[PDB]
């Protein structure tokens, strides 16, 4: 017998977006290509299979530095980290390859799923 | 509000 | 010029509550006459005025336990405490005037508004 | 997915 409030998911990543942005209780520091992303492990977590394998591993979860394949675009990476704080995916032609391999990397199957797709329209 |  | 994944802040929000439920990088315990609940420091923030302003503190930030006001009503913090993590609010004759008070001391707008509109319903 |  709940009610529900329809904005409550969106008015909550929108104030864990400003928390990133000022850069409050962030706890971990990703490291790709030397270009170094402050976050929220919570949020990798909720956003990722790679991060949630990583921060539910009994020695991983305590630490404050996690550096990622090298292979890995920074770019690719940013584009990402954005999405999961905002719902916004910066797709572009010069970038839905490095998108595409980031996302398949860190296990996200929904940027995975519009990646295949809008690179199939192209073909 | 809505009923879910 | 970005593409928005509607369901996007729903999912992370169903996340970060498996979290919860599974207690995986909880921070912090809120103490209510003397019911415990552990909680993630950012959610609470993304949530409510009063836990935004606790753990923005250069010393609350680092407290891993709050302690309540002995007025509030342990039910009534754990009705909002799943409505923090759901969007759903189990709002009842019997509880909606404890829930009002704990939502108005906990500086969560929405839900004392739904309250206001509920009991004026009644009268 | 939608155009926000
Ligand atoms: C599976 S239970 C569970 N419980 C809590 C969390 Cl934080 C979590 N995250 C997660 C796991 C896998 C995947 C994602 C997030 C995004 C994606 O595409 N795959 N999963
Ligand atoms: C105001 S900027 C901001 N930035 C980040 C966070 Cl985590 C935050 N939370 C917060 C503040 C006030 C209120 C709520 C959440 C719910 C409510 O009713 N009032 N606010
Ligand atoms: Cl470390
Ligand atoms: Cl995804
Ligand atoms: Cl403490
Ligand atoms: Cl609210």
């Amino acid at each position: 017998s709940c009610i529900q409030f329809t904005r409550h998911a969106s008015d909550v990543l929108l104030n864990l977006n400003r928390l990133r942005s000022r850069d409050i209780l962030t706890d971990v520091v990703i490291v790709v290509s030397r270009e170094q992303f402050r976050a929220h492990k919570t949020v990798l977590m909720a956003c990722s299979g790679l991060f949630y394998s990583i921060f539910t591993d009994q020695l991983k979860c305590n630490l404050s530095v996690i550096n990622l394949d090298p292979e890995i675009n920074p770019e690719g990476f940013c584009i990402l980290l954005d999405f999961m704080y905002t719902s916004r995916l910066n797709l572009r032609e010069g970038n839905i390859m490095a998108v595409m391999a980031t996302a398949m990397y860190l296990q996200m199957e929904h940027v995975v799923d519009t990646c295949r797709k809008f690179i199939k329209a192209s073909e | 509000w809505v009923i879910p």
